[PDB]
RNA sequence: CUCGAUGUUGGAUCAGGACAUCCCGAUGGUGCAGCCGCUAUUAAAGGUUCGUUUGUUCAACGAUUAAAGUCCUACGUGAUCU
């Protein structure tokens, strides 16, 4: 179908290769991130009715992985599709006129220079972290008598409420 | 306790409150409103 | 035509007093459901070469999904379906008294 | 508008109007006469 | 009643008024001694906001109330009907007495909320964000205090505050 | 065509409840006699099965029927096996009719008999009182005499006139 | 101590239970609980609430008759109150006098 | 319930008061002999 | 009844399916009816521990009507638990956000404040419009009368009714009504 | 209430809340031309500086800022510190 105002098309799944600098004709330096599309294929189409949501969805998968390490249910799904299993599968909300047949390959030229995109991924995992690194707390002075209190949260609430509010910033997984 | 004469209106004993409520003026109500008659 | 209550659901109530006025007599025969007010019972519910055999479709479900199924089926909360400990199981009287 | 517990017309051109559930004094001749019920 | 017609013919406007058919009060009122239409028909304390057959006789074609000097109602009854008509409009019981809209005006869609016994105008009331204690509870008025004396067929009196 | 008290129809012109017109007392007196005679013939012809009755006994009321047991909460001064009549019958009912006393039915109308089958005592009832911080504590145990009665028969006679 | 004090609550809760059950049974016939209990007393029917609850469960035809009787007596009361004394007493409104 | 009504007919407010419901004998011997008077 | 013991027990303790039409009805009166049914207080065999509540199906909850100015005045308060999580919305705002919330909350507040309440709520089926699933529709038994009588609009009166009501006053013939 | 103990100022750390608003938003009045102000209505999402002396809270002073708000929270917070 032709593009219409209000139409939403599918996205991609790419691998983050690294970063690189490039300069514009005005002399300004811009660093960029290289994203390589590696074996990206449409996997499933769900109509607006069956989605349980306001829009239809199109499932995309990226990057081939070994079949020896996937669950049986996943392998039989990919067997019927006629494609090797993918590491990651993501769901893209689309309009009815943007549906693509499952099994269609997707390429980097899906996007064009000058376009603006959103990139979603899992951030780097830093494990269990204190408030200073996790939340940017100031901590306590290095000297002038501080007793085993340099990177600690301090007070976590007031005495009146006799409790800690949900959502209070505390040490934890970052 | 509070003295018999106060600057604010002193709270009444509930028995007295009931006494006042039961002894309120009830005006004579005519059978037919006088405005509805010649 | 005066009737204290409608006489179309449970019984035909007729109230009377004895001549002396010391006893109230209540005549209440049952009303039977008319035939017109009934529905008919729904009795109504290949060259296969191979004998049709029973197929077990009772796939084992995990605790969560199973409890969700039971609660929806009987319109209850999930709590009724979770087990109890030995202390409560052994306090329950297994030979309770029975009336008629 | 000045908040007032007692609204008073300050000139012959002041008029009382009830808008948005409260009384207002409006005056086109002297806008300083405008009052809002407090 | 009297109408007025404006006709522009040959770049000239003619203003005229004609006398149309006028309705007459039904004969033999049950209480001829009554001093107003309400007490002449023994209707005092016996009508409510949803009695549109009664209310519609005292309003203008666009929902406006009629003057007391014309209808002959007393101040007490005229005020009762005035409140009853406001509640009837708000309840949607007078769909053929809507305000006049100038040519080219089409109201935009607004959320439909069924309501009845509405004393105040919706737009002029604030939410009760702080209800207050039981001994000083902020109440939501229901109905009108003008109708407090209406005939009560129940043992409980009308609750005007919820 | 309007009476002095005529009121046009409004939501409050008339009461919400419907108007009820009771039967003519003269006509109803005859209809009552027919109902009493019809029920009386059912008793004479034995067109009833199991009967139940409400009897006032030991300050309280008991809905009973043949073969029932009732536990009286006191002694009755009767030897076991003795047959007695329950004389205070408030109600006797059948499948198709019921007779109500005002407040008690005549003794000629209904006869309820019972038999003493056991005279015993209740299980121990603890009575303990306690008030904190007052060294106030006392315990007492009471067993109340009881009598078990079996209802043998409920009989009605055709004495409805 | 709880066992001793529970004897008061047992009697209280039982009567609460009977009133709830009589109320449920009365509503099936379009009567409110005060109308049934109030008018049955006026007919010299001294059935207590315990028996009334048992009748509703196990004698549904007798209970409907009692509801009809109470309803009949209730309508007689209205007719009497509306009258100015001209009408004679209702058939079911007559009280049997004892001495 | 009904306490005020009973008083209007010359009866005790409580049906457990004076009257046949309370004062009449509860039982008698099946043969016919009357029972000893109740202690109450 | 002469039934066998097990069929007798089954019939007496069976669950009935009730239908209620909320169109032009105040949610409180709808809740007062549903509350009694969900608890089983309409049954002479009622007991708290007998789990004898019935099913209540309420349709047209989008068309409920409050009296007075409750649409503007009645506020529903909640708290997410987080600082600044206190939220207060009027009945009008809640109604447009969720067409079953008003009727649901009115019923939830009338049920006994015990561990059975959430089980009773499982037997309540609220639908904003006149669409009811086929399964629920097939098992309905009885429709309950609407608690409020809907007043007729002036355009719904028949000419017989209009003619029956007398004209109460004679307007002047020379008045521009 | 607590002396068979409810640790006592200011600061650090982290702040939750009120609005009687210091700044930012929207309005009425003005002895509001404009630029700046004054006063009132509405608004608590967001923000509300760094230093010299003093243990200080304050205060004075220097340099800034759209603004350097007023309060409550056991004069918030020592089983976190000083
Ligand atoms: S004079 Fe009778 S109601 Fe106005
Ligand atoms: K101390
Ligand atoms: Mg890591
Ligand atoms: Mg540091
Ligand atoms: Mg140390
Ligand atoms: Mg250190
Ligand atoms: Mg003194
Ligand atoms: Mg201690
Ligand atoms: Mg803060
Ligand atoms: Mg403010
Ligand atoms: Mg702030
Ligand atoms: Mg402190
Ligand atoms: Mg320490
Ligand atoms: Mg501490
Ligand atoms: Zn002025």
């Amino acid at each position: 179908h032709p593009w219409e105002p209000g139409s939403f098309r599918v996205g991609l799944i790419a691998l983050k290769l690294g970063m690189m600098p490039l300069w514009t004709k005005d002399g300004q330096k811009h660093v960029v991130t290289l994203l390589q599309v590696q074996d990206c294929h449409v996997l499933k189409y769900t109509s607006k009715e069956n989605c349980n949501g306001k829009m239809a969805t199109l499932s995309v998968g990226g990057k081939t992985v070994s079949r020896f390490r996937k669950a049986t249910s996943i392998l039989e799904f990919y067997r019927e599709l006629g494609l090797p299993p993918k590491q990651t599968v993501k769901i893209f909300n689309i309009t009815d006129n943007a549906a693509i047949k499952p099994g269609t390959p997707l390429y980097a030229a899906h996007f064009r220079p000058g376009q603006y995109v959103d990139v979603t991924a899992k951030t780097i995992g830093k494990g269990f972290q204190g408030v200073m690194k996790r939340w940017g707390f100031k901590g306590q002075p290095a000297t002038h008598g501080q007793t085993k209190t340099h990177r600690r949260p301090g007070a976590v609430a007031t005495g009146d409420i006799g409790r800690v509010w949900p959502g209070t910033k505390m040490p934890g997984k970052m | 306790g509070s003295k018999a004469v106060t600057r604010h209106r002193r709270v009444m004993h509930f028995q007295r409150q009931k006494l006042m409520a039961v002894t309120e003026y009830i005006p004579p109500k005519p059978a037919i409103h006088p405005s509805c008659l010649p | 035509t005066y009737s204290p209550l409608p006489d179309d659901y449970n019984c035909n109530v007729e109230l009377a007093l004895t001549s002396d006025g010391r006893t109230i007599v209540c005549y209440h025969p049952s009303v039977d459901i008319p035939y017109e007010h009934t529905k008919p019972i729904p009795r109504p519910d290949h060259d296969q070469v191979l004998k049709t055999r029973l197929e077990e479709k009772v796939e084992h479900l995990e605790e969560g999904p199973m409890i969700e199924q039971l609660s929806k089926m009987f319109f209850t909360t999930k709590h009724r379906w979770y087990p109890h400990g030995r202390y409560h199981r052994c306090r329950k009287n297994l030979n309770p008294p029975k009336d008629r | 508008f000045k908040n007032k517990t007692v609204l008073k017309k300050r000139c012959k051109d002041c008029y009382l109007v009830k808008r948005r559930g409260r009384w207002y004094v409006y005056c086109k001749t002297h806008p300083r006469h405008k009052q809002r019920q407090m | 009643f009297r109408e007025v017609v404006e006709t522009q013919e040959g770049k000239t406007t003619i203003i005229e008024g004609r006398i149309t058919a006028t309705p007459k009060e039904s004969p033999n009122p049950p209480n001829p001694s009554g001093q107003c239409p309400i007490c002449r028909w023994n209707l005092k304390h016996k009508y409510n906001y949803d009695d549109v057959l009664l209310l519609s006789q005292f309003i203008r074609p666009h929902g406006g109330m009629l003057p007391r000097k014309i209808t002959g109602l007393c101040q007490e009854e005229h005020r009762k009907i005035e409140e009853c008509v406001k509640m009837a409009h708000r309840a949607g019981l007078l769909p053929n007495h809507r305000p006049r809209l100038p040519e080219g005006v089409v109201p935009k869609s607004k959320p439909q909320l069924n309501r009845y016994l509405t004393r105040w105008a919706p737009g002029s009331v604030k939410p009760i964000y702080k209800k207050g204690p039981r001994w000083n509870r902020v109440r939501m008025p229901v109905g009108s205090p003008l109708l407090r004396d209406n005939v009560c067929y129940s043992r409980t009196p009308w609750k005007l505050y919820h | 065509s309007y009476l002095p008290g005529y009121v046009p129809k409004t939501s409050l012109s008339s009461p919400p409840w419907p108007e009820v017109v009771l039967p003519d007392p003269v006509e109803e007196t005859r209809h009552h006699a027919e109902v009493v005679k019809k029920v009386n013939e059912m008793i004479v012809t034995g067109q009833y099965g199991r009967l139940f009755a409400v009897v006032h006994f030991a300050s309280r009321q008991w809905k009973v029927t043949s073969e029932d047991l009732i536990l009286i909460g006191n002694e009755l001064d009767l030897a076991c096996g003795e047959r007695i009549r329950l004389e205070k019958v408030l109600l006797v009912g059948a499948d198709n009719f019921t007779l109500l006393g005002k407040p008690l039915l005549g003794k000629d109308l209904v006869r309820v008999e019972a038999t003493v089958i056991e005279k015993t005592e209740s299980w121990p009832r603890i009575i303990m009182r306690f008030r904190k911080r007052k060294n106030f504590k006392k315990k007492r145990i009471v067993t109340t005499p009881q009598t078990v009665l079996r209802i043998n028969s409920i009989e009605i006679a055709p004495c409805l006139l | 101590v709880k066992c001793t004090k529970a004897r008061y609550l047992k009697k209280k809760n039982m009567r609460t239970l009977w009133i709830n059950r009589i109320t449920a049974a009365s509503q099936e016939h379009g009567l409110k609980y005060p109308a049934l209990i109030g008018n049955l007393v006026k007919c010299q029917v001294e059935l207590n609430r315990k028996v009334l609850a048992d009748l509703a469960i196990y004698e549904p035809k007798t209970f409907k008759s009692l509801a009809a009787l109470a309803s009949r007596r209730r309508h007689e009361g209205f007719a009497a109150a509306l009258g100015d004394g001209k009408e004679p007493e209702g058939i079911f409104s007559r009280v049997v006098q004892y001495h | 319930a009904g306490g005020q009504w009973r008083l209007q007919q010359g009866l005790a407010a409580n049906p457990s008061g004076y009257g046949p419901l309370t004062e009449l004998p509860d039982w008698s011997y099946a043969d016919g002999r009357p029972a000893p008077p109740m202690k109450g | 009844s002469s039934f066998s013991r097990a069929p007798q027990q089954w019939a007496t303790f069976a669950r009935i399916w009730y239908l209620l039409d909320g169109k032009m009805q105040p949610p409180g009166k709808l809740a007062a009816m549903a509350s009694i049914r969900l608890q089983g207080l309409h049954k002479p065999v009622y007991h708290a521990l007998s789990d004898c509540g019935d099913h209540v199906v309420i349709m047209n909850t989008r068309h409920i009507a409050f009296s007075g100015n409750k649409w503007e005045q009645k506020v529903y308060s909640s708290h997410t638990g987080y600082p600044g999580g206190f939220r207060q919305v009027t009945a009008a705002q809640l109604h447009l956000r969720d067409p079953v919330a008003i009727v649901k909350l009115a019923i939830y507040g009338m049920l006994p404040k015990n561990l059975h309440r959430r089980t009773m709520m499982e037997r309540l089926h609220l639908f904003p419009d006149e669409y009811i699933p086929e399964d629920i529709l097939k098992n309905l038994v009885e429709e309950l009368p609407q608690p409020r009588k809907i007043p007729k609009r002036l355009d719904e009166y028949t000419q017989e009714e209009i003619d029956a009501f007398p004209r109460l006053w004679t307007p002047p013939e020379d008045y521009r009504l």
